[PDB]
């Protein structure tokens, strides 16, 4: 009966943070006022005062200043196809926050704590039998109060829309068109943000660097949250969705979701000495990184040859992929292609990485300007699978040692494929 | 037949963020390779001078703050020390369709603008309108504070239909103002061509090369962006410039606003030129929203009585709504 | 749901002031249904004159930047904006934030058409290819054409009919005009066996993608651990939680003849490959469909492998 | 009447970065490839030479940080050791329509503003304040720290319209001194020419050769950025030096401060030496701001007790009004 035994209390309780509103005559109206609620009456007052607000999980009052939008936080199930991940469930700490218009935060909080410990969060929609015995007044008192708790979740199924709600057709498989309209769902990205906030200073922080600085840990749940963008939904003037106070003032921020080519990457062959007339290198600081990759797990153990079994040739094929990028990525910042100062090893290098055709060049242009010959970048592939890792004598016992080698030429296969039509 | 509260149309005349290059006049023919002229660094050290309160003075607070300035790395974009123009490049289109909205719930007040546009276009051309958008690209606009102070800007323009040039026309962009609108020989050809092609028909596509010969070595002024605040007090400020690649570049929407600078009926006077052609049509270098809705010649007054009541305002005032049809917007409340 | 009579590839749609967030939890790459629709209308202002259909897309991604800073040094980034113009009452608008970035992409589709039946090969190919080029895509307009256009012009590459050795060297042929770039394709069987592979903890389901854009490590009681790829969230699908409603039941539609359905979004992950490591390029297409009995509207790659 | 709340102009005198170069004296005539003075670093040790409180000046916490070391990287430019010369070249061009405001509210402030400086100038012309300004190109005082201990230091000035040169002015700018203010019959012509580009009757490009000669090998002193006196791994770099397509230089906002010391008209004194003309006019070197806003006779009071109040700032004192709005900045509330 946490209503009239811990309710009273909690209207006296409220009356000791009320004696802080309360000067002596207009302060005395006020605790006549707020002492119709915190004394006998708190259910009549706030269903006369809140009984017709809108509480949500995730609408769309906030993606304009003076718009309008949909208030439907349900379907707290999905039982079909395994093959997503989204609003399904929760599952563990229900958090339900939603702005609306409510104004008056005493109100709304001091009727909480009913049913943290009790069930007095499970009479805020109907049978309420001990929420009329937990009030001490008639049904007209505890009546208000049930009809501003039936008010503060109320769903007619239909909602209305404005003309920015974002409204996208999705076309049916060979036929008409629903059209949909999607929300900001608000207490799913402030569970992201839970999670992130543990995640990314406080505990896992401290912790990973200071453990991975000299010696501090026990092994645990410890990671680093790059590329994550700030979203702001009113900035210095905050008063559009909930979960909003004085530090999340729109701090809602956005995991990354960046391309294969985000950020930027500097040339190592271009059309120069050390560029490419230097051209036995092969270098690349990504490649230098699927080196380092490689060699991290140079040693096949007595356990992980089921995962080690198609994760060393298939990632040296992805090396072999990289290298192929880098010749695409060459294959269009050479304006000037021919000979020069520093293209000896570039004139057999300039295969792959064919340049302009050259205007000085007679009839029989198809020997140091249009060569088609990419059979010496077999040679370079194999020079590159020599110095990659060093093959020992004795390395080969098992099937997977000389494995090596026929990975090595299903490698120079591939190459072989990839150049049988590079200059031509 | 009544509003339709969900109401919209795209943009037509969407030009592309213009980079830019420099180099030195006479050498100007042969602009396919002249250098990105990048956003740099430097950085100043202050002073007070903001206007500080009225009674807040305090002659002695005043020594004691201006001897601990306040400290900013702004970005500048210069020309070389070698270069003595500035090319400015962009890709402009129109995608045809000018009355048809892309968003519309009555299929009554869209059958209604239905003929309303299509009797536009059967009355008379946009010929008003090609010589008003023909303007703000046959002058240097475009180029917003590039112009002042140029000796000599000018403005080259060739439409391709093929991967060539049909016909190409070049101009002398201070010799039309900011302020009139005259017709002339090499414009109305030009004129022909943005019209017919900004009907309903398809698409067209311009190429437009000006020239600010601004001066040596002396800045010029990409347009930058907002920000929220920083968490120092030392990087606080930055001015960060816009970047295309790695060449500072002029934002579409502000390249696409000095196009839309159209309409002197606005009826306040004929001192400021024209402005750019907005619901509630309202400049940023002016403070305050002209054609208030008390007056009668804002936007969704004239569209309304010009589709539901069908009381025609005078032609005068008619090219307004049309050239907010081809910027577009949301409409409805 | 096949694959394709012929591909058709576009190899610079150069495009410009793009949307970078398109879902409340990323902001990188925009949501391939934003191409998918992008083909869905392409079709309709084409195919029903031409007699060809188009149902999956192929990203590249070539080069990719975004408008985006970093704010003092911190661990974080922010957005450049736009100016709103002026209120009302002319003080200054109601500033709101959107990512706006400037990507590079070719698309190749499938289709089930009359491309070499009934009508001539680079005829279909070029008025397609001239007609892409006045429409958006993810809310911003084509870089239309420029010194691009000189490898622009393309061959309309048949795949169901032809040699077997010739079908190899064919989608070869299609591979050499595609190297600087990463293609995106999903990863569901992954997805599925990777969740119900780490049920050793727990069995949530949104903490998949919630716990993959981040450095995992159990180190030593340095070794950071075996990334598979980019493990990146994607916005796969649209479940629409609440029922079917009608024109006149919501008003405040688009149109006034086609059913409304409120939705949310929906996240699973995809890996970004080059062309190279794949089985066949008609094996990578983001296909579409809707299943109304579910909420799900969700698309698709069927056989990423 | 009210006044304005957000208000602002254009700099109406705007120069360029000064891209510093050394060679020798006699020689200096062929100067078109001298090379640039570049950058270098080298390593200091520093020592104890800062006042100490006696909060912990024990007898061994001296002669403890003589011993500790604090070692660091600053950042130097020397000339070439066969050079003797600094050649500073900068491009120095006005706009015109001095006192037209960039983006200001209310319409009737700025008739009135504009009405003021135009009663101001057929009232008198831009003739003193470019007379002003001219000394500060005469006298080369933009060589800020590079002019001190100079034997000789001399000015050439072009102009600039083509590619080309109108007329040229050589000025020993050790001859006229830095004090007085004096006319010239060939420094006249030069303020004649700035009075032209500042009224509107034609524009004004000038470039401004500036061959200090110094000594052989000697030191000379560009620009510096920001110092980011970080958290070193046990010594860090403590200077850095404005460098531009290898080459130092000196700041545009440097140069022009030099360029705007104009006002004598301050109370404190007037024979001590002229200062930067600011709101609140104030010395950075000197840590003080003569004209408080205790006293008239700063910006902001002859401001709007001149277009609002309607008083006349004693003409004496008029030309100040008028050079801070040459310098432009940020206006109002």
């Amino acid at each position: 009966q946490e209503l009239r035994q811990f309710i009273e209390s909690f209207i006296q309780e409220r009356l000791q943070g009320k004696l802080d509103k309360l000067q002596p005559d207009e302060d005395d109206k006020r605790q006549t006022l707020l002492a119709t609620h915190r004394r006998e009456a708190w259910l009549a007052d706030a269903a006369r005062r809140v009984g017709q607000l809108q509480l949500v999980t995730h609408t769309l009052k906030p993606i304009h200043p003076d718009a309008r939008g949909s208030n439907l936080h349900s379907l707290p199930q999905a039982p079909g196809q395994p093959g997503l991940a989204g609003s399904h469930e929760l599952g563990d700490r229900l958090v339900s926050d939603v702005v609306g218009n409510a104004a008056a935060l005493d109100v709304f909080k001091f009727l909480s704590l009913q049913y943290q410990g009790k069930n007095l969060l499970n009479w805020l929609t109907e049978d309420s039998a001990e929420a009329l015995q937990a009030l001490s007044d008639n049904a007209e008192q505890a009546r208000e109060w049930r009809q501003a708790f039936i008010g503060i979740t109320t769903v007619k199924g239909a909602p209305a829309s404005h003309s920015l709600a974002k409204q996208l057709y999705f076309p049916l498989p060979g036929s008409g068109y629903h059209l949909l309209a999607p929300l900001f769902p608000t207490s799913l990205v402030h569970h992201v943000h839970a999670l992130l906030r543990e995640a990314r200073f406080g505990d896992a922080a401290k912790a990973a660097r200071e453990a991975r600085s000299r010696q501090e840990s026990w092994p645990h749940g410890f990671s680093e949250y790059p590329n994550l963008a700030i979203q702001k939904f009113g900035g210095t003037k905050p008063q559009n969705i909930s979960q909003l106070n004085n530090e999340r003032r729109g701090e809602n921020w956005l995991l990354p979701s960046l391309p294969p080519n985000w950020q930027r990457q500097n040339v190592n062959a271009p059309m120069r000495h050390s560029s490419v007339f230097e051209h036995d290198f092969g270098r690349t600081p990504e490649v230098s990184r699927l080196t380092r990759t490689l060699q991290r797990f140079l040693a096949k153990t007595v356990h992980n040859n089921l995962a080690i079994r198609q994760r060393r040739a298939q990632l040296v094929a992805q090396i072999c992929d990289e290298a192929l990028q880098y010749a695409a990525r060459l294959r269009e910042l050479e304006p000037g292609w021919s000979a020069t100062p520093g293209c000896q090893l570039h004139d057999a290098e300039q295969l792959w990485l064919d340049p302009l055709r050259a205007q000085t060049d007679e009839t029989f242009l198809q020997r140091r300007l249009r060569g088609d010959w990419p059979a010496e970048v077999g040679n370079r592939f194999a020079n590159w699978l020599n110095r990659a890792v060093s093959s020992d004598s004795q390395i080969l016992g098992s099937p997977e040692a000389a494995q090596w080698s026929q990975e090595l030429s299903k490698e120079l296969t591939m190459f072989k494929e990839i150049l049988e039509d590079e200059r031509d | 037949l009544s509003t339709a509260s969900v109401l919209a149309f795209e943009r037509k005349l969407d030009p592309s963020d213009a980079l830019m290059s420099a180099g030195a006049w006479a050498q100007r023919d042969a602009s396919q390779e002249w250098p990105a002229v990048t956003v740099r660094e430097k950085s100043v050290r202050g002073t007070i001078s903001n206007r500080l309160k009225t009674k807040d003075r305090d002659p002695a607070k005043l020594d004691a703050s201006i001897q601990s300035p306040n400290l900013q790395t702004v970005d500048v974009a210069n020309l070389p020390s070698d270069a003595d123009t500035l090319k400015v490049r962009f890709t402009l289109r129109v995608l045809g369709g000018a009355g048809t909205p892309s968003a519309c719930n009555d299929a009554a007040y869209r059958d209604k603008l239905l003929q309303t546009v299509a009797t536009y276009v059967n009355d008379q051309g946009f010929a008003e309108l090609a010589r008003r958008y023909a303007h703000n690209l046959a002058n240097a606009r475009f180029l917003w504070r590039n112009r002042v102070g140029a000796e000599a800007v000018e403005v080259r323009i060739n439409h391709i239909r093929q991967g060539e040039v049909a016909r190409a026309w070049r101009f002398d962009a201070l010799a039309i103002g900011l302020r009139d609108f005259k017709a002339d020989a090499e414009l109305d050809a030009l004129a022909e061509l943005i019209a017919s092609g900004l009907s309903g028909s398809g698409h067209v596509l311009l190429e437009v090369v000006a020239f600010a010969r601004i001066g040596d070595g002396q800045e010029v002024f990409p347009s930058q962006e907002l920000i929220l605040d920083k968490g120092d007090k030392k990087g606080q400020k930055s001015k960060t410039l816009y970047s295309v690649r790695d060449a500072a570049a002029i934002h579409s929407q502000k390249i696409g606003n000095a196009l839309r600078t159209i309409d002197t009926w606005y009826p306040d006077e004929d001192g400021l030129g024209p402005i750019a052609v907005e619901p509630y049509g309202s400049v940023t270098s002016q403070g305050k929203a002209y054609r208030q809705p008390k007056q009668k010649l804002d936007f969704y007054t004239l569209l309304d009585n010009w589709v539901l009541r069908d009381e025609a305002p005078a032609v005068e005032q008619q090219h307004y709504v049309i050239a907010n049809l081809i910027r577009g917007g949301v409409f409805g409340e | 749901v096949t694959d394709p009579e012929a591909l058709l590839l576009l190899p610079r749609l150069s495009i410009q002031n793009a949307n970078a967030i398109s879902s409340p939890l990323t902001w990188g790459f925009p949501s391939p249904g934003a191409f998918t629709g992008f083909v869905h209308a392409l079709q309709r202002r084409v195919g029903i004159s031409l007699d060809i259909e188009l149902d999956g897309v192929g990203i590249v991604c070539h080069r990719f930047e975004a408008q985006i800073s970093q704010p003092a040094g911190k661990r974080t980034k922010v957005f450049n904006l736009t100016r709103n113009p002026l209120n009302r009452d002319g003080s200054t608008a109601a500033i709101v934030e959107e990512g706006r970035a400037h990507l590079e992409v070719s698309l190749l589709l499938g289709v089930h058409g009359d491309g070499l039946d009934d009508h001539p090969a680079q005829e279909i190919a070029r008025q397609v290819q001239e007609q892409a080029g006045a429409m958006r895509l993810a809310g911003g307009s084509i870089l239309p054409w420029c010194n691009e256009r000189f490898p622009a012009p393309n061959a309309e590459l048949l795949m169901l009919g032809g040699s077997d050795e010739q079908r190899r060297k064919n989608q070869r042929r299609l591979t050499r005009r595609l190297l600087p770039g990463f293609a995106l394709v999903s990863r569901e069987a992954l997805l599925q066996q990777h969740l119900e592979t780490l049920r050793t903890t727990l069995p949530e389901a949104t903490t998949l993608d919630a716990l993959l854009d981040l450095c995992r490590i159990n180190f030593e009681p340095w070794q950071v651990r075996d990334k598979p790829g980019w493990l990146v969230p994607i916005p796969a699908g649209y479940n629409a939680l609440s029922p079917l409603y009608l024109p006149g039941e919501v008003r405040n539609a688009r149109d006034r003849e086609t059913p409304l359905r409120f939705v949310e979004n929906l996240f699973g992950l995809g890996e970004w490959l080059s062309p190279h490591r794949v089985a066949a390029l008609s094996d990578l297409l983001w296909y579409h469909h809707a299943e109304p009995d579910k909420g799900l509207y969700r698309w698709s790659t069927p056989r990423f492998v």
